[PDB]
């Protein structure tokens, strides 16, 4: 899947998350949610 | 149809909506095909 090296690069670094498949729930029901 | 804004809604071809990794979809059939060159990829 995703490569160890870019599992590195990727947790690494700050990523904050635009929701791909529920990121709307994810700040309904619980910045990229302003 | 229940809370909307704006102006309503245009339907007509009744076809229960279909949940997709981008969100929930109308209009749309499900089917399992491939095609490597979209003309216009969802
Ligand atoms: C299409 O059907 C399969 C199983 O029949 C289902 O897993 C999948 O979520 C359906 N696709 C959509 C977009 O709902």
């Amino acid at each position: 899947a995703r490569s160890a090296i870019e599992d590195l690069l990727f947790d690494k670094v700050t990523i904050a998350d635009p929701g791909y498949m529920q990121g709307y729930d994810d700040c309904m029901q619980q910045l990229i949610c302003a | 149809s229940s809370t909307m804004s704006q102006y309503s809604r245009s339907t007509r071809s009744m076809y229960g909506p279909l949940q997709t990794p981008v969100g929930c979809v109308l209009g749309l059939v499900n089917s399992s095909l491939f095609v490597e060159d979209c003309k216009l990829p969802l």
